[PDB]
């Protein structure tokens, strides 16, 4: 009576489910890409020269006075 | 009027490295802040609630609140907190079903008996009394859906028409 | 149709400003140091001193949006390393029809001027409209960044601002592949050539690409070039994007000369080798051919012989408007499948196959190749497809000192016994014992890795990853499959399994159980339901939830409360429990890592498994709001998500009893249906 009903709801959910070492040992190599414009000397000289010439909670709590 | 420059330095300290307040951080900010205010009774902001707040403010789809998003949310909370205190006329720290209409009205949500009753059913568990966190949560949502309507009613007819995609995209936030 | 970035509507914001007699001030990308940068152009960089944001109307009295057309000479680099973007813009100007989609050509400083402009960018499978106010950074009265060779022209300046806006700031536009700009201006498909290993007939390929409206760029590898000299003795710039703007064959003193036209987005500093603007060998060409091809002009644009091009440049980047390779002599039919995903530390961020302990945690994607789609180009028989894995919003991470991840993907055959059965996840031991049938040509820190493949008909699993594990990022995948003669999916569907809840279906056993759970009033309330769910979940380790919220239970009640009782009677609780049984069956089956929770990938699978055919934008919306900051959804939120979605679909069909695309609502019932749900 009630504890039984809950056990029964639970049982109705069912039962779940159901080691190896790396056999193929597949390996991947990484490349780095070229980033165009990343170097400062790829910017026009003219525009290079142009460019180169209470703790917080208390403060907020205070907004709510 | 540079409450603005002071609030910018304020946001930078709580936002941390990414310069954005996440749901987790916002949960921490809000819980710590309402700890100070015993008349703003609440069982806490959960991550569930805070994530919902971030979702609906998340204009740029970063998953966190940037300055402008936090500022808007905060200013709403600042306004709504005062509404809350004003219309807690029995000073119980919560908003009852009799206190609710006058408080949603003052926030700019002028509903009817039926709507208020459905709000009280959906957002009040405490015998028709609404916590500070449920209250903020509900108004954030109302505000979001209000903005959504205004934006979709561009001709200003008082009528929107949505397909299934925009319908689910707007309503699944709330 | 096109996503409105930040929910800003151009015509709405322009019209309000015009009616207000105001000029637009964008609150989302304000005229402040934060919009410039974060390090080299941040608030604390001395390079930012004296910078003032000026509207074009503040720096001249008669600004033009476009004058003399929108042409490549309108794109001159300023004080930012965004050559990749600018070469993209320059190339785009050569295809007027596609240029007109990125740049609404009708904008003006003279009519309906309100200091607001708009642009359109392709962003990871979607077109996106971006509005900007016209305040542009200046120093010493001059535009600091991109500017037109025509001083009073502002379209390109405004385009670069709009593109800076979506990336957070201008400094974030520094460094990249020209393909990124090409793509964001076309949604096209990349084809890349290494010039040290070029295909034969590459000059014909280049000519064909240009004829066809493809966008072309080239560049010189700088790492493996004069350490600290980017500018070579022949005035070429290394590590810098150029546009390829033309290709002609000319007869020169009796000899055939293949010539390529190249543009430096500086709009200045040109090749000084053979065929430069001042080369005496132009006298050697027919006068009218000379007059049509060449001008003595410092504009960044020059000719060189194809031989010199091959000896000097490293790479040709090409963005075609179809998935068809340029080396093919016919057009094919194509199907795009767009998928999206997320790698998140703690769950889906598995890294590549070098990391077999976590590799199996990556999201997996089905690629089905059809017998009917078979072709035999190159004389190989199989199904042609392209996979392009693109990592998203990576420039916004620059502030964090984060850049592009090293990305790639592998393709695996699914075992015969597993065939025609979606929801499958290939295990760790599967990867430990079986090699990829195909992989990406490399793993590399490019925004996109795009490869062309041919495999036999069947079902394959694509595993996209970063190289190292525990890297956070969003991605999307484009799969282009070659097709025979079709004209699979484009619609939004809820094909959910409906339930038997007639009195005949419900037996004594369940009736006894219900009566025992309902108590004194013969009905189950939300409070009772929460207690029930708290209690049954307490018995099960395999179903994680942070308790079960009363607000979730209230929604479950309302979903099924067909009489108006406000509580659950026999048949209503039967439907509910049957739904709960299905929800947790799905949840546990799809629970690959047996975490007791759904990561973002598992949730996608569960939504499909529950019968929802949803676009990616919906899926992302679901993980936001229903997931935590680790992008994990527990059982409480899982049920809330699926319950709400079923509610929303059904509210939509109803209000639309005759299947038209749309629904009509006023503010009162909009706020009512979106906030309070089940009402009708
Ligand atoms: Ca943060
Ligand atoms: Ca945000
Ligand atoms: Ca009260
Ligand atoms: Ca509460
Ligand atoms: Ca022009
Ligand atoms: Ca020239
Ligand atoms: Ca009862
Ligand atoms: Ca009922
Ligand atoms: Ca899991
Ligand atoms: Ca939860």
């Amino acid at each position: 009576e009630l504890d039984d009903a809950l056990d029964e709801l639970s049982d109705s959910l069912g039962q779940r489910q159901p080691p190896l070492d790396d056999k193929v040992k597949e390996k991947i190599k990484a490349e780095h890409s070229e980033k165009l414009g990343e170097r400062d000397d790829t910017i026009p000289p003219e525009y290079r020269h142009l460019l180169d010439n209470q703790d917080p909670i208390d403060a907020l709590s205070e907004d709510l006075d | 009027s540079e409450e603005e420059r002071q609030f910018r330095k304020l946001f930078v300290q709580l936002a941390g490295d990414d310069m954005e307040v996440s749901a987790t951080e916002l949960m921490n900010i809000l819980n710590k802040v309402v700890t100070r205010h015993p008349d703003l009774k609440t069982d806490g902001f959960g991550i569930d609630t805070c994530r919902s707040m971030v979702a609906v403010m998340d204009s740029d789809t970063t998953g966190k609140l940037g300055f402008e998003e936090f500022k808007y949310l905060w200013n709403n909370i600042k306004k709504w907190q005062g509404i809350y205190k004003r219309f807690d006329t029995d000073r119980s720290g919560t908003i009852g079903s009799n206190e609710l209409p006058g408080a949603f009205e003052a926030a700019g949500f002028h509903l009817n008996q039926h709507i208020y009753s459905m709000i009280i059913r959906r957002y009040s568990d405490e015998t028709g009394n609404m916590d500070f966190d449920n209250f903020i949560s509900c108004l954030v949502r109302l505000d979001a859906m209000f903005r959504a309507f205004r934006s979709l009613d561009k001709n200003g007819t008082g009528q929107i028409q949505v397909n299934i995609q925009e319908w689910l995209q707007l309503t699944m936030y709330s | 149709r096109a996503i409105k970035y930040l929910n800003q509507d151009y015509e709405t914001l322009r019209n309000e400003c015009l009616e207000a007699g105001a000029l637009f001030q964008d609150p989302s990308f304000p005229a402040l140091p934060s919009s410039l940068g974060f390090k080299e152009l941040g608030p604390y960089s001395s390079k930012t001193r004296g910078i003032e944001w000026k509207r074009p109307t503040e720096i001249c009295a008669d600004p033009q949006f476009i004058i003399g057309g929108a042409t490549r000479t309108d794109i001159c680099q300023g004080a930012l390393g965004d050559s990749w973007l600018l070469a993209a813009i320059a190339s785009l100007t050569l295809n007027e029809e596609i240029l007109a989609r990125v740049v609404p050509l009708d904008q003006s400083f003279q009519e309906n001027y309100a200091g607001i402009f708009h642009f359109q960018f392709w962003q990871y499978g979607e077109w996106v409209e971006v509005v900007v106010d016209d305040r542009l950074p200046t120093k010493d009265g001059e535009l600091l960044f991109v500017h037109s060779a025509e001083g009073s022209e502002f379209w390109s300046a405004l385009l670069e601002k709009a593109y800076a806006k979506i990336n957070g700031c201008y400094e974030a536009l520094s460094g990249g592949a020209t393909t990124e700009g090409f793509e964001d201006f076309t949604g096209g498909i990349a084809e890349w050539y290494e010039l040290r290993k070029p295909p034969p007939n590459l000059f014909k390929i280049i000519q064909k690409a240009l004829e066809k409206g493809s966008l072309l760029g080239c560049s010189i590898d700088i790492t493996s070039a004069a350490d600290s000299e980017a500018v070579t003795y022949q005035k070429l710039v290394k590590g810098h994007a150029y546009s390829v703007t033309g290709a002609e064959e000319v007869e020169s003193s009796g000899s055939l000369q293949k010539l390529i036209r190249i543009r430096n987005p500086w709009g200045q500093v040109e090749w000084t080798g053979k065929w430069n603007d001042n080369c005496p060998s132009w006298n050697t060409v027919d006068p009218e051919v000379r007059a049509n091809l060449t001008e003595r002009q410092e504009d960044g644009e020059f000719w060189m012989s194809f031989s010199d091009f091959l000896r000097h440049y490293s790479r040709l980047e090409i963005c075609n408007l179809t998935p068809d390779t340029l080396t093919c002599d016919s057009y094919k039919k194509w199907k795009l499948t767009k998928m999206d995903g997320n790698w998140r530390r703690g769950s889906t961020a598995g890294g590549c196959r070098n990391y077999p302990n976590t590799f199996w945690m990556n999201p997996q994607y089905l690629i089905k190749l059809e017998e009917e789609d078979e072709d035999d180009e190159d004389g190989e028989r199989g199904c042609t497809f392209l996979v392009g894995l693109i990592q998203k919003h990576r420039r916004r991470q620059r502030k964090m000192g984060e850049d592009m991840h090293t990305i790639g993907f592998g393709i695996y055959e699914v075992p015969e016994e597993l065939t025609g059965q979606t929801n499958i996840h290939l295990s760790k031991n599967f990867f430990l014992t079986t090699r990829a049938r195909e992989r990406s040509d490399t793993f590399i820190n490019l925004r996109e890795v795009l490869n062309r493949f041919k495999l036999p008909p069947g079902e394959y699993v694509l595993v996209p990853s970063t190289f190292e594990p525990h890297k956070n990022g969003d991605f999307c995948i484009r799969v282009f499959s070659e097709k025979k003669a079709d004209y699979v999916d484009d619609e939004i569907e809820a094909n959910i399994e409906e339930i038997e809840a007639n009195e005949e279906d419900i037996g004594d056993g369940f009736r006894r159980l219900f009566a025992q759970l309902a108590g004194e009033d013969a009905e189950i309330s939300a409070f009772e339901l929460q207690t029930i769910l708290r209690r049954v979940l307490a018995k099960r380790e395999d179903i994680k939830s942070d308790g079960f919220s009363i607000e979730t239970c209230k929604i479950m009640v309302d979903m099924l409360d067909e009489d108006g009782s406000g509580k659950l009677g026999l048949k209503e609780f039967y439907i509910l429990w049957t739904k709960i049984q299905k929800y947790q069956k799905i949840y546990r089956e799809i629970d690959v890592d047996r975490s007791g929770t759904m990561n973002s990938y598992e949730m996608r699978k569960a939504l499909e498994e529950a019968g929802f055919k949803l676009p990616c934008q919906l899926h992302q919306v679901i993980v936001a709001r229903f997931a935590d900051d680790e992008l994990i959804i527990d059982f409480d939120n899982f049920v809330r998500c699926l319950v709400r979605l079923e509610i929303l679909f059904k509210i939509f069909k109803q209000l639309d009893p005759e299947n038209t695309g749309t629904i009509q609502l006023d503010l009162i019932s909009w706020l009512s249906f979106s906030v309070l749900g089940k009402l009708a």
